[PDB]
């Protein structure tokens, strides 16, 4: 029974495994190219999105600096440097919205 | 043209007695700039290992069974050969490091590079690796022949971070190009 | 011959997989405003869905208006937590 | 979103668990009816029409059957083991994609999640067998521990070869990657090895050593009875189906095809179920075709035949991937 | 609430619902010989709580280390695009040193119970 | 007048509850004690796998999914083998009979207080946080740092085989010595 | 805070152990758990992937130590026949 | 606020304080995620210099560029509202068909190539704006200009042609 | 009976294939990787197969001085 | 922190603070002037502040108790509902956005 001969099954296995590796070369090469398109599309959007985010950060920073000079009278310097540091902590009201 | 900047990465200065050519020289350069003594010493060093195990056998026989000494020579042969090549490599790269007399290496480096610079080719070649992976590789292998006794490592990356200002190479090539143009006029 | 009564439990197993795939798809399509749901989402996609709620009120809502509606610059959510920093 | 989040998650879990529990009932019926056909028998054909209520006669009988607490047994552990095995076997169905992202949890580390819940369920078998203080239950529990040492590296090493192609660990992305080609074509040896290790993972013949009835009496579950016994069968057959889903996820393109969304979702569910049902057949086919192996022979087979081949592939496969510029991007895309 | 948390809730309550039904609706008549250990019909020495010989403990010792080794390869399979050739080399050195230890296990016949 | 600072409840996209971390904390401590006080060695190795489980669920819930799943994967096999050795080297019945005195309580109180008090200032503010006006952590979004977010396992892979490859070579030599040594001291002679 | 509680359990479970040497090898495991767990929480608060890498290398040596410990116990038990620490 | 992803967030904090009269005012972009991805290649076809100028400004003020590059940011927003209006005055059916397709397809470009080709042609013949992806391999056809998509759940009709500018039909 | 490798390397390879196939072919498969690494990339470049350029995983910041742009200024709003 | 490799594949948050401190040390300290490294004292405090947040937690704490006590004393007329905060910035909810801003 040659359905169970070791050689033709070894042959058909080598063919299937070589064909599927060919299809895998083409697939991953195509996906790495699709990944390049997804990243360039993201990159064009990054400067308009980050610009809106920075306007929000400058606006919230300026407000908290104004709120402290009222509540605490003067501003407290957390950092010696002049660099903006995104806040780890924020003043919150004692109650959420009543809903 | 002039790259307008010749030291781009912060390097470590080591006190040494000779000029530093390359803190991370490529594998091929170490083999090419090897003196013929380096092949003499590294071949003598590789033979020392199995010859030591032979002499111990003659004076003080181990009393091992029929095939053991032949097995042990194969290990002593490899270990000697492995340490012989590491010794052969260290002799050539210490000259690149300025930790051994290197006048000959300094002059062949100042010619090979000024030949690449007048040809427009990159000084240290082109990497297939990314410029950050090139840096991780420079950082991993610079001065790494000084740890050869413990962990070995070789530079197989064509990076551009070798610890030396490249201005001298561009200066000589342009002066060599300056002399070439004047000589070509009288024709 | 073919023992079709042997293949009946296998047909039920296949069918209940079909029940699962069809129902998960329908419920998610409703939850996502009669739109196909999103999968394999990263920080950018989650930030983009939260920007969509800012303009439309629904995380999956889409508007093409070149100008933002008034109050968009004050509606940027800053997440408030108690312990996981 | 549109309606309540809790109600969505409520319906989403029901649509997975309840249909999967119905599926577990009929893999037992299908096994008995399929082994019988290969044995020139019929199988269940009387409890219900064509014997389609037989799994529930069995299930209802045991939950109404008396339980025994052995005097020598550690009773709190005698009940804890089967509960651990059942809970963690069923937990694996929470990462199964029935479509792109159609899972109760589209986790980015779903493959490692499954390795963690399968390993816990095995520890329940070890605990329950030892807790009986009977000798056949004790001999069976040691066999389960030997078997996990044998098949855990085999599966995890085999899976790591799939990840080297998909680059994800997410079950949806590995199915999406197979749109290029099913992974059973380039990874034909890995599919065989992973399937063999999955039969050993399930305690299924020819690797049925912990529960062997020709050598032990019932192995680890000999002293266990009633609903404690129900737990170990529900764990075993849900573990079988789950391993056939995973093998279809990792090598057979998962849900890929060989009101408007419902047609698409149904076709995805049918395609995965059709491929899963073929592998469920191969399990039952393997049980009716071979004798049992000795447990030392299984440990030798996994450690001197399978593992040497797998580590050789772990070296070889990324070397082919780099050689052809075929390393997958590890970013979110598919 | 998330589907994952609700999923854990249900599978637990199914484990309870089945267990509760049997604990309520099944007969319970525990007596001496019913509560005894099975030993195929004859009582024997209780020895399951005494030190027992495991002839495959050297396989458990090796499994722990190899489990650690394949875990140290999973980050590589999910980071191949960035690792490239330079990272592949180190991962090959790591596998190569580990394989030598496995060759020691095979050559010394540690995994060959007789 | 004008509030200008508005607190609100997040309807969707909200995170877990930090109540669950305190539950896992007590259970992990509870299970840790029961590992050493238990008379039965198998009951204490079961409390051991439990103890590793609440720590892993603690790590998963704070977003450490890889190391949390990897901890669980590694230790379930490790506890199984440790189970396997208790059944080979320990008389279970005589160990349960074996007891423990109460003479260790005075040392427990003294050693517990001194070390814990001394080891408290050795820990930083980030850990001692959340020990009637409390603080709230605030987070916002970025676009440049979110272009291609990696998973934590990918971030470790980005550096584990290049920037820190020395730790891998040394780690592979500890594992090699363990593979050769554990076998050398326990191998049956041949 | 839990890191300190766990470390104290492992330190007393190792020192005030009057049961068996396998429990002492478990207590070492508990201590390494607590030390690793402190490094993990700190890594998250400082945005450091190195402390997760550090925690991973503690896990691999923690298992290597438990293999050498279990291997040395087998050697000791083979000759002594008991791995029970004993107090008169 | 921190760039860390929250694990236990249950509350949102909002500030109703407006930016001071000193800083000029820019009306924000009103497009959603699907319209922005459908017009991203057009953003960069026109706004690349400003998109690149705002990023080089921030790199020239390390740690402080949020506050010190507010004008470059106002410029990028204006450049991006210009293309959006342009894609709306013209090619509005094509633009809607593309980004409405993208929302139903996980925002994956390869799943909406026929709508992209139709829009890309209409943007090209009314805005001289071309989709350009840098460093694509020269050995093979660009992936976005490929008839067959291997990862697309639905095969691309044979009669739908990719848009290559210049060459006629 | 079994051949010694150093006595006759070609005989040992035939015996190992036939009598110890799983171990022998593990070494062949594992060795095939370094053979692939050393031979395929040269042949790939010989036939013109070009390794692709890396995809950007950070904003590509251009080099050189800023371009001194004039457009989309504040006065262009209305 | 000081490594430069953060959780998302991007760089660590306290890496700029660390690179500035090392830059300050190498560019001010030397054997000729041992006391040039006192220039690094504020730079080294910023690195610890980026890491543990003790100074910022103290600032917010004082500001938050001050803020809340003024809120109680402040005159209250009508509180916005939760649904009204949700309506801010929407397509056709101009009435609610105005109420949120007291305009
Ligand atoms: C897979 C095997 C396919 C061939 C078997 C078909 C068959 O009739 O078997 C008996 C047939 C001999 O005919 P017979 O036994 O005289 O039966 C005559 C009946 O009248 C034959 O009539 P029937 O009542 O069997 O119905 C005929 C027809 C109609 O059956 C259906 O349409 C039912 C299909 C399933 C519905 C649910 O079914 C088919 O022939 C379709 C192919 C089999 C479908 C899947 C079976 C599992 O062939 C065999 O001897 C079976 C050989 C099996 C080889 C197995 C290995 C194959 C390669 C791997
Ligand atoms: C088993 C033994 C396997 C040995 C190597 C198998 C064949 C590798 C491919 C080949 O033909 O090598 C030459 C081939 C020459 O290519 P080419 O285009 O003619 O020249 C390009 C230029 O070199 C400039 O190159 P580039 O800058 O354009 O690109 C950089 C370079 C990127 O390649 C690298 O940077 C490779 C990294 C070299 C690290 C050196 C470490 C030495 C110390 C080892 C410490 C052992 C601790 C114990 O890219 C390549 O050339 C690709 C190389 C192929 C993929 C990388 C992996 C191959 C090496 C695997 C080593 C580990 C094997 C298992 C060890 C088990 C130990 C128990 O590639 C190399 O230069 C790699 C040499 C690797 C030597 C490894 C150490 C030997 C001592
Ligand atoms: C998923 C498949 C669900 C449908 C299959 C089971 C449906 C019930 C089958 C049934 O026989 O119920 C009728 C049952 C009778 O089932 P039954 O068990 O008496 O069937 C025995 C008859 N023979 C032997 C021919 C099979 O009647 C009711 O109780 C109602
Ligand atoms: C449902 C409503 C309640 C019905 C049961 C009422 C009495 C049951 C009874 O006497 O059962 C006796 C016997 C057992 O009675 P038992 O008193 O021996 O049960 C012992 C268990 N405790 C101590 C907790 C009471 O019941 C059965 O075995 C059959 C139960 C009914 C099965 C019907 C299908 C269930 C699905
Ligand atoms: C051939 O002439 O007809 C088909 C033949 C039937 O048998 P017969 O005619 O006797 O063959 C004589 C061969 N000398 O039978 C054959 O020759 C067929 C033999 C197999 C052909 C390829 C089978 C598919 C490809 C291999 C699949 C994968 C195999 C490995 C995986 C499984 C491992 C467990
Ligand atoms: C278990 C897993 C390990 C065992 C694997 C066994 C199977 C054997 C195959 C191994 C891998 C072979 C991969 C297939 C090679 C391949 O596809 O080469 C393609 C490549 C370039 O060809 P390409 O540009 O893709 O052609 C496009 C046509 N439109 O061609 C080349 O550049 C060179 C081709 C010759 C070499
Ligand atoms: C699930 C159902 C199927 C289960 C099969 C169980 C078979 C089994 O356990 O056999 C054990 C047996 C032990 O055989 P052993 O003593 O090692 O050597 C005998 C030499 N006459 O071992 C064997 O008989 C060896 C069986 C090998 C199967 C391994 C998987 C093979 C996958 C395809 C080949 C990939 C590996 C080689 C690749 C290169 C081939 C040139
Ligand atoms: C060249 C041939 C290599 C394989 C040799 C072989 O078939 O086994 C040799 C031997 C087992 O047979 P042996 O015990 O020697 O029988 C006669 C008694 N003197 O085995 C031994 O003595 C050594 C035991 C291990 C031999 C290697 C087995 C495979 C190693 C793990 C996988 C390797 C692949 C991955 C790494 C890449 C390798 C390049
Ligand atoms: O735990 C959930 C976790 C999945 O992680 P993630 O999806 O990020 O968080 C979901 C939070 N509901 O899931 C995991 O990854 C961990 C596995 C699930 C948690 C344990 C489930 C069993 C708990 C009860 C055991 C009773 C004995």
């Amino acid at each position: 029974r040659g359905l169970f001969r070791p050689r033709p099954l070894l042959a058909g296995a080598a063919v299937l495994m070589l064909y599927g590796w060919y299809k895998l070369v083409k697939g991953i090469r195509e996906q790495n190219e699709l990944a390049r398109e997804k990243m360039w599309a993201r990159i064009h959007l990054i400067p308009l999105l980050q610009a809106e985010e920075d306007r929000d950060h400058v606006r919230r920073y300026l407000a908290d600096q104004a709120r402290e000079k009222g509540l605490l009278g003067e501003n407290i310097k957390v950092y010696n440097s002049d660099r903006y540091v995104r806040p780890t902590f924020a003043v919150t009201p004692s109650k959420p919205a009543q809903e | 043209n002039t790259p307008t900047q010749t030291y781009q990465f912060p390097s470590k200065t080591v006190k040494t007695d000779y000029p530093l050519i390359d803190n991370d020289p490529h594998f091929t350069r170490v083999i090419r700039y090897a003196r013929p003594s380096d092949y003499a010493h590294g071949l003598a060093a590789a033979a020392a290992g199995p010859a030591a195990l032979w002499l111990m056998e003659r004076i003080s026989p181990s009393q091992v069974g029929r095939g053991g000494f032949a097995k042990a020579m194969r290990l002593a042969g490899f270990i000697g050969l492995a340490g012989g090549f590491l010794y052969f490599y260290q002799r050539s790269i210490l000259r690149f490091y300025g930790m051994s007399e290197n006048a000959r290496e300094v002059e062949m480096d100042m010619r090979e590079m000024t030949d690449r610079v007048k040809a427009g080719l990159p000084l240290y070649g082109e990497s297939r690796l990314s410029p950050a992976m090139q840096g991780v590789a420079a950082r991993q292998s610079r001065y790494s022949a000084l740890f050869f006794g413990v962990m070995p490592w070789f530079n197989f990356v064509n990076h551009n971070q070798h610890g030396v200002d490249t201005a001298k190479y561009y200066q000589q090539a342009e002066r060599e190009l300056e002399a070439e143009r004047l000589a070509r006029e009288q024709a | 011959p073919v023992p079709f009564e042997t293949l009946i439990p296998y047909g039920i197993i296949i069918a209940m997989f079909g029940v699962t795939g069809a129902g998960m798809a329908k419920v998610r399509h409703m939850f996502n405003g009669d739109k196909r749901h999103r999968w394999s989402v990263d920080q950018w996609d989650k930030q983009q869905m939260e920007r969509d709620r800012r303009l439309t009120g629904h995380l999956r809502g889409q508007t093409d208006n070149p100008i933002a509606p008034p109050g968009f610059e004050f509606n940027n959510p800053w997440k408030v937590x108690x312990x996981x920093x | 979103m549109s309606y309540s989040q809790t109600i969505n998650s409520l319906v989403e879990v029901v649509l997975v668990l309840v249909p999967s529990l119905v599926g577990i009932a009929y893999v037992t019926v299908g096994e008995r009816k399929t082994m019988g056909s290969m044995q020139r028998r019929l199988g269940p054909n009387a409890v219900g029409i064509y014997g389609l209520l037989q799994a529930f006669a069995d299930a209802l009988k045991l939950l109404l059957k008396e339980y025994v607490g052995p005097t020598q047994a550690n009773l709190v552990l005698f009940f804890l083991g089967p509960v651990i095995t059942l809970i963690f076997s069923l937990l694996g169905y929470a990462v199964i994609p029935y479509g792109p992202g159609l899972a109760v949890n589209d986790l980015s580390t779903g493959i490692l999640y499954m390795l963690a819940v399968s390993s816990l369920a095995t520890y329940g078998i070890l605990l329950a067998g030892w807790s009986a203080n009977s000798k056949y239950a004790f001999l069976g529990s040691l066999r389960s521990t030997a078997q996990l040492i044998s098949y855990e590296l085999v599966l995890s090493s085999s899976i790591l070869l799939v990840i080297m192609l998909s680059g994800s660990l997410s079950l949806t992305v590995i199915v999406e990657s197979q749109r290029a080609i099913w992974y059973i074509l380039p990874l034909l040896p890995v599919f065989i090895i992973f399937f063999i290790g999955s039969v050993a993972e399930t305690n299924r013949a020819p690797f049925d050593l912990a529960e062997a009835e020709s050598e032990l009496v019932s192995g680890f579950m000999t002293e266990h009875a009633a609903v404690i016994f129900v737990f170990f069968f529900l764990a075993e057959y849900g573990s079988i189906v789950l391993m056939c889903i995973l093998t279809s996820i990792l090598f057979l393109g998962g849900y890929l095809l060989i009101n408007a969304p419902t047609v698409e979702g149904s076709f995805y569910g049918l395609s995965l179920g059709v491929k899963t049902s073929i592998l469920i057949f191969v399990f039952i086919w393997t049980r009716a075709s071979f004798p049992r192996i000795r447990f030392d022979q299984l440990m030798s087979f996994c450690w001197t035949v399978l593992l040497p081949i797998l580590f050789a592939l772990i070296v070889l496969v990324p070397c082919i991937l780099y050689s052809f510029n075929i390393f997958p991007v590890n970013i979110s895309l598919l | 609430m998330s589907a994952m948390s609700i999923y854990i809730i249900f599978v637990s309550i199914i484990a309870i619902l089945f267990l509760a039904i049997d604990l309520i609706f099944a007969p319970h008549n525990p007596y001496k010989e019913k509560l005894s250990a099975f030993e195929c019909g004859f009582h024997s020495f209780s020895q399951s709580r005494s030190p027992f010989n495991i002839s495959f403990f050297i396989y458990g010792l090796v499994f722990l280390l190899l489990d650690l080794e394949i875990l140290l390869l999973y980050p590589f399979a999910v980071s191949e695009y960035v690792n490239s050739a330079y990272g592949l080399a180190a991962a090959l050195i790591f596998i190569g040193i580990i394989t030598i230890g496995f060759v020691y296990e095979l050559g010394h016949d540690a995994l060959k119970v007789h | 007048s004008q509030i200008s600072l508005l607190l609100l409840k997040e309807i969707y996209t909200n995170g877990s509850t930090h109540i669950m971390l305190d539950i896992l904390s007590v259970l992990a401590v509870i299970s840790g004690i029961c590992v050493i006080i238990s008379k039965n060695p198998i009951v204490s190795v079961l409390h051991l796998i439990g103890l590793f489980a609440y720590v892993s669920f603690y790590l998963i819930l704070i977003g450490l999914n890889f190391v949390g799943l990897s901890y669980l994967i590694v230790y379930i096999g490790a506890v199984s083998i440790l189970f396997l050795f208790i059944l080979m080297l320990i008389n279970i019945r005589t160990s349960e009979l074996q007891s423990n005195t109460s003479n260790s309580i005075p040392l427990t109180i003294l050693v517990g207080i001194i070390i814990s008090s001394f080891l408290f200032k050795m820990l930083p503010y980030g850990v001692i946080i959340s020990n009637k006006n409390d603080l709230f952590f605030i987070t916002s979004k970025i676009w440049d740092g979110a272009l291609a977010e990696n998973n934590h396992i990918s971030s470790i892979g980005n550096i584990m085989y290049t920037n820190y490859n020395v730790w891998l070579i040394l780690a592979s030599f500890i594992l090699l010595l363990a593979m050769v040594g554990a076998i050398v001291i326990t191998i049956k002679p041949r | 805070n839990i890191t300190l509680i766990l470390f104290l359990i492992g330190i007393l479970g190792f020192v005030l152990n009057r049961k068996n040497i396998i429990l002492m090898l478990i207590s070492i495991e508990i201590m390494l758990l607590s030390i690793t767990f402190l490094i993990l929480l700190s890594s998250l608060n400082m945005d450091d992937i190195i402390g997760q890498t550090y925690a991973i290398y503690i896990i691999v040596v923690a298992g290597a130590e438990s293999a050498i410990g279990l291997g040395i116990l087998v050697a000791f038990y083979r000759l002594r026949g008991s791995i029970a620490i004993e107090y008169k | 606020m921190a760039t860390r992803k929250p694990a236990f967030n249950q509350h949102v904090l909002l500030d109703t304080t407006p930016l001071p009269d000193s800083i000029p005012k820019v009306k924000e972009i009103g497009a959603s995620s699907a319209p922005l991805l459908s017009a991203s290649f057009f953003i960069g076809a026109r706004c690349k210099d400003y998109n690149d100028d705002y990023m080089q400004c921030k790199n020239e003020n390390p740690g402080r560029g949020e506050f010190e590059c507010l004008k470059e940011g106002r410029r990028v927003t204006r450049c991006a509202r210009s293309v959006l209006k342009d894609i709306n005055t013209h090619c509005l059916e094509q633009f809607r068909a593309h980004w409405q397709c993208l929302d139903n397809n996980n925002q994956q470009l390869w799943q909406c190539r026929p709508a992209e080709w139709k829009l890309n042609k209409c943007v090209y013949e009314n805005l001289k704006l071309e989709k350009v992806i840098p460093d694509q391999p020269k050995n093979s056809t660009p992936v976005h200009l490929r008839q067959r998509q291997i990862f697309a759940h639905h095969a691309i009709p044979p009669w739908e042609r990719p848009f290559i500018p210049g060459q006629p039909e | 009976t079994t051949p010694r490798f150093w006595s006759t390397p070609l005989k040992y390879c035939r015996w190992a294939a036939r009598e110890r196939p799983a171990l022998f072919f593990s070494v062949v498969i594992g060795a095939l990787g370094p053979v692939t690494l050393a031979t395929v990339p040269p042949l790939r470049r010989l036939i013109g197969d070009v390794d692709a350029a890396p995809i950007p995983l950070t904003y590509p910041i251009p080099p050189g001085p800023r371009k001194q742009l004039k457009g989309y200024d504040d006065d262009t709003e209305d | 922190m000081a490594s430069g490799y953060g959780l998302n594949g991007g760089p660590s948050r306290c890496f700029p603070f660390w690179q500035e401190l090392l830059a300050c040390y190498v560019t001010n300290s030397s054997e000729d002037n041992p006391d040039g490294k006192n220039k690094c004292i504020p730079v080294m405090e910023d690195y610890y502040e980026c890491l543990h947040h003790r100074k910022e937690a103290a600032r917010v704490r004082a500001l938050q108790a001050a803020y809340r006590e003024a809120e109680a004393k402040k005159l209250q007329e009508n509180p916005p509902t939760a649904g009204q905060i949700r309506n801010l910035g929407l397509l056709n909810k101009e009435e609610d956005t105005k109420k949120v801003h007291c305009a």
